[PDB]
């Protein structure tokens, strides 16, 4: 992971592994994982994962020596000397032997297994499956609470220009972001009388596709957590749409903002 | 305590240098080789003096920044909320979307920004330290705690942990998806027009600051709220259960399975009850294995079912520590960290 | 000559002067040249530099609106700009490369402001009208 792509990766992992999406966008200036105690104090965190499995691997094992018949969550290993001796055979071992051998002395396996956890939670898993008949299981890596403020742009270069059409590389994206920032500056200067220093880094762009159709949203100048509401962005685009069209030699049909529909103009009539 | 810890650390460091006289290429005794591995790891002693002092400085700075992190109102900078008091209560009790979002964002903007530049240098320094000890990366050094070699069947490589964890997580995903769907459906009725039925959950609505635990969401996701949970806290009060007999009950439970009794000096040296205000002590339940058959428990035990379970948990640690008392001091620990 | 001038500098030989006449090319309906127009012009110049360095020298240089330094702004809208290194201000791009970049992408700069090669004069970059193709 490059040093300038930590957070973008982190919130890309939470959206598809944990299924948790950030409420507001975070740039590279944030260090969200460092806000956790175990990250900022140099503690290995994989220990809390394996320990979650081992106990069940122990428990499901200890209920076999205790001769448990019902569900695993109702098991009690008390009054069972065989289970205690089986546990003690590994307890007395300490570090003198590899942990795999210690596991094989209780669970009979050399590698960590996750099946005991599923066996433990099966009575809950069946109920949850029965409780989600009409709801949608899973999640999508494309939705976010701030996606309601995004404006989608669709560009068709080879239709408005035909031949002699430039290619949409990163430089064209920089020019487009600069044009959007200029439009925001013009709107905030000519309407609200507020001098806001927008830049090309304050127009955040995602979901770039070969169609040249992306989603951009304009944030605060240095307060990325703050997003300009979509209504003001639409008003700004309407105010200075001709300049944006001229900057790319497009005319109101190959540069569609998908929510900002242009007005053709009244057909003036004779008397 | 600082002097004792420094003397112990100096002794360990000077013995680590002496342990270099016996390379692993000739040791044939398994436990001797393992003890040599335990005492041979240079750790932070392999870096230069400047790099070591910089690493210690940045670690201490990050720890202090996390500890002293306070969210303050710009209107009145004098009043601030700390992490443990208040802010955790805000994240675990409030049902207001805006308040939870403010708490989450303020905590992750006041502490994370101050920790990003320090963490960037911490990554590089740890990578350099790991590479100085013939490790590809510091994460590999972390994973080395599960390394097993020269057993002819029980061997475990550091790179095997990653693939094993990845394989195991895919078998939990089917259950986690259903649990997440149920949690989202139940939260839909508590925070309307914010939880999409098709997307994920916002990070600030998981009952806790970081989402590491969903326990505080239980009140918002209880399956059958009309049926009370199994609570026996009042029953112990009716029978006058002090914080002296619950440990006896735990000991009886332990001995019911064949595990040995408690030590004679364990009860006398223990602090099973809070010393009040006259004596200042800690309250985190901890087990202590001082040595020479000295096992003790520190716990400000109240009269609660959770206290009973915590007492059982601590007695578990005590029993585990007692089990390997005959092992050499370097091997007086669990098989691994978990 | 006794004295000195506050307008000369050793790096002033790398400066490119831009002269803009808004009310001649547009007449009416002409926007005013405030700071936002200057930001747009600097962004266009940075884009032109990026295009030149990508399509000729095969070097990916991340220019910005802060790397096109502008001085001597006048009500005529006639200033002097020079393009520096992305984060090495002490380093100035030589004037020849800047002129080549402007020549390469002058049409885009003209279109961004609705000017045509006569109200946007770069004072050193003269445009070419085009050969008058002849019948047999
Ligand atoms: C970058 O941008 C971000 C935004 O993206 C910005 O962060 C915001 O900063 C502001 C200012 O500090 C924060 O607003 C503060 O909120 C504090 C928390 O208490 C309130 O939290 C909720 C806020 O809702 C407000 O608006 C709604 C709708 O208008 C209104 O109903 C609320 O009353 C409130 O005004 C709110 O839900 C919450 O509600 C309480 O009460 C209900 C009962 O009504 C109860 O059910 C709840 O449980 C809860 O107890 C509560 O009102 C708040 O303390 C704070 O107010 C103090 O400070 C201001 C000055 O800051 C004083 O004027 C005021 O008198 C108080 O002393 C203020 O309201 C906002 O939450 C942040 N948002 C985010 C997302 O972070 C950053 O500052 C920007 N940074 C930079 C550098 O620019
Ligand atoms: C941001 O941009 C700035 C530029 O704006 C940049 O700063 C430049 O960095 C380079 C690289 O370090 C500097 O060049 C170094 O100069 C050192 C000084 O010794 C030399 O100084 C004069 C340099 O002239 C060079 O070019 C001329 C013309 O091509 C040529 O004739 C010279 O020989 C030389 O190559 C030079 O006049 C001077 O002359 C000596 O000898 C004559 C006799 O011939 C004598 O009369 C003089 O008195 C004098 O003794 C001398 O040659 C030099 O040490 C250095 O060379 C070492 O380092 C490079 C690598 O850096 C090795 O490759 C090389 O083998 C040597 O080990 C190098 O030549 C340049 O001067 C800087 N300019 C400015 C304005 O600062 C920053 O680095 C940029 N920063 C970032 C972050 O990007
Ligand atoms: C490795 O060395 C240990 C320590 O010497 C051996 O364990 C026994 O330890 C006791 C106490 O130190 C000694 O009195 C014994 O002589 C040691 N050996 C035996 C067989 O009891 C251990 O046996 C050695 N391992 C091997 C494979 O030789
Ligand atoms: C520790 O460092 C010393 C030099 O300081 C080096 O000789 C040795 O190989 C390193 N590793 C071990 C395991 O001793
Ligand atoms: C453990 O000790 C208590 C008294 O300290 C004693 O009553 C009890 O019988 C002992 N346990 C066993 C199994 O004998
Ligand atoms: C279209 O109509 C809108 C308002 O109805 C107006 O602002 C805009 O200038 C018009 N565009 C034309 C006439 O080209
Ligand atoms: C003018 O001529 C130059 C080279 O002589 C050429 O690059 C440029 O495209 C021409 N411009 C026209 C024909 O509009």
């Amino acid at each position: 992971i490059p040093k300038d792509q930590w957070m973008k990766k982190w919130w890309e992992m939470k959206r598809e592994i944990v299924g948790v999406v950030e409420p507001v966008p975070h740039d590279e200036t944030y260090c969200d994982p460092a806000s956790l105690f175990h990250v900022s104090n140099d503690y290995s965190f994989i220990r809390y994962y394996t320990r979650t499995l081992y106990q069940f691997q122990f428990q499901e094992a200890l209920c076999q020596a205790a001769k448990h018949e019902g569900p695993l969550h109702k098991c009690d290993i008390s009054n069972s000397t065989e289970a205690g001796q089986k546990l003690f055979n590994m307890l007395r071992l300490g570090k003198s032997e590899p942990w795999t051998l210690a596991l094989e002395n209780v669970v009979g396996a050399k590698n960590m297994n996750v099946r005991p956890l599923l066996n433990y939670f099966e009575p809950l898993f069946t109920w949850l499956k029965d409780q989600n008949k009409n709801s949608f299981v899973g999640w999508s890596t494309d939705w976010s609470p701030y996606a309601d403020q995004s404006i989608k742009v669709r560009i068709s270069l080879k239709s408005a220009l035909g031949d002699k059409a430039y290619e949409w590389n990163d430089n064209e994206m920089y020019l487009f972001r600069s044009s959007v920032a200029y439009a925001m500056r013009q709107y905030f200067l000519k309407v609200k009388n507020q001098m806001i220093l927008f830049g090309e880094e304050d127009v955040r762009v995602a979901n770039l596709k070969p169609r040249i159709s992306f989603n951009f949203f304009v944030t605060a100048p240095k307060n990325v957590s703050d997003i300009i509401p979509r209504t003001e962005v639409e008003k700004a685009i309407r105010m200075s749409r001709s300049r944006i069209n001229d900057a790319f030699r497009l005319n109101d049909n190959s540069l569609e903002f998908l929510g900002i529909q242009p007005t053709l103009g009244p057909p003036n009539q004779p008397p | 305590m600082n002097n004792a810890g420094d003397k112990w650390s100096a002794f360990l460091k000077e013995q680590s240098t002496l342990a270099q006289m016996y390379p692993l290429q000739e040791i044939q005794n398994l436990t001797v080789k393992l003890q040599l591995q335990a005492l041979q790891q240079n750790g932070s002693s392999v870096l230069s003096e400047d790099k070591s002092k910089r690493l210690n400085t940045i670690l201490n700075t990050m720890s202090t920044i996390y500890s002293t992190g306070k969210v303050c109102n710009p209107d009145n900078p004098q009043e601030c909320l700390l992490l443990e008091p208040g802010l955790n209560e805000i994240m675990a009790n409030s049902l207001d979307y805006n308040e939870r979002l403010w708490a989450w964002e303020s905590w992750r903007s006041e502490v994370g920004k101050q920790l990003r530049p320090l963490y960037e240098e911490y990554v590089v320094l740890k990578n350099e330290m790991a590479r100085a000890n013939h490790y590809e990366d510091y994460g590999d050094y972390w994973r080395g705690d599960y390394e097993v070699n020269g057993v002819d069947g029980y061997d475990y490589s550091r790179g095997q942990l990653i693939e094993d964890v990845e394989h195991t997580f895919e078998e939990i995903k089917p259950l986690y998806e259903h649990l997440h769907a149920y949690v989202r459906a139940k939260l839909m009725n508590a925070y309307p027009s914010y939880i999409s039925p098709i997307g994920c959950l916002p990070a600030h609505l998981l009952g806790d600051m970081w989402g590491r635990f969903w326990t505080n969401l239980y009140s918002l996701t209880v399956p059958f709220g009309q049926k009370p949970n199994i609570d026996v806290t009042d029953a112990m009060v009716d029978q006058a259960w002090d914080a002296q007999r619950i440990f006896k009950e735990a000991e009886k439970f332990f001995v019911s399975v064949g595990l040995p009794n408690m030590t004679q000096g364990f009860w006398e040296n223990s602090m099973l009850t809070d010393p009040g205000n006259v004596q200042k002590a800690v309250c985190h339940p901890t087990a202590w294995d001082l040595g020479k058959g000295d096992f003790r428990i520190l716990m400000c035990t109240k009269v609660t079912m959770d206290d009973f379970l915590t007492a059982h948990h601590e007695m578990g640690h005590i029993q585990y520590d007692m089990a390997y008392a005959a092992q050499p001091f370097l091997l007086r620990n669990g098989a691994n960290e978990g």
